[PDB]
């Protein structure tokens, strides 16, 4: 997908 | 209040693509901007000086750096490991729109990135705190060579940081 996070990006 | 200048060049293999600068609100938020800042220099122990990128997708998003640790996902701030929030008065107008990453509440680690469009869904969650008023087309043009296998021009890294003090 498209999200900024930060630790276990996903899809 | 007399904003701070920060800015860092991108390499595309060994080679220099251009200087990309951005032009923080410490008048809204004289706390979050100096993290900013220190990543640059990237002194404290960490910073964007790991000449490394994450990922690059053509319309949507743009950075990478810092972290740089923990199996190239290290990261600590000027204020710890974690660090909370500030608020969001500002929002996202579209592209060219500095935002900050979160992995919860209250933790905004210190990465951060580029929002080449409307990023409408992370409006409320992202912490706005600057603008890129100079560099977009440099981004464009770093975007034109991204995917969304998360591979980008080769191998892009971060030739040097900035930090104008």
């Amino acid at each position: 997908x498209l999200l900024v996070t930060a630790g276990l990006v996903l899809a | 209040m007399v904003n701070p200048t920060v800015f860092f060049d991108i390499a595309v293999d060994g080679e220099p693509l251009g200087r990309v600068s951005f032009e923080l609100f410490a008048d809204k938020v004289p706390k979050t901007a100096e993290n900013f800042r220190a990543l640059s220099t990237g002194e404290k122990g960490f910073g964007y000086k790991g000449s490394c990128f994450h990922r690059i997708i053509p319309g949507f998003m743009c950075q990478g750096g810092d972290f740089t640790r923990h199996n190239g996902t290290g990261g600590k701030s000027i204020y710890g490991e974690k660090f909370e929030d500030e608020n969001f008065i500002l929002k996202h107008t579209g592209p060219g729109i500095l935002s900050m990453a979160n992995a919860g509440p209250n933790t905004n680690g210190s990465q951060f990135f580029i929002c080449t469009a409307k990023t409408e869904w992370l409006d409320g969650k992202h912490v706005v705190f600057g603008k890129v008023k100079e560099g977009m087309n440099i981004v464009e043009a770093m975007e034109r060579f991204g995917s969304r296998n998360g591979k980008t021009s080769k191998k892009i890294t971060i030739a040097d940081c900035g930090q104008l003090e």
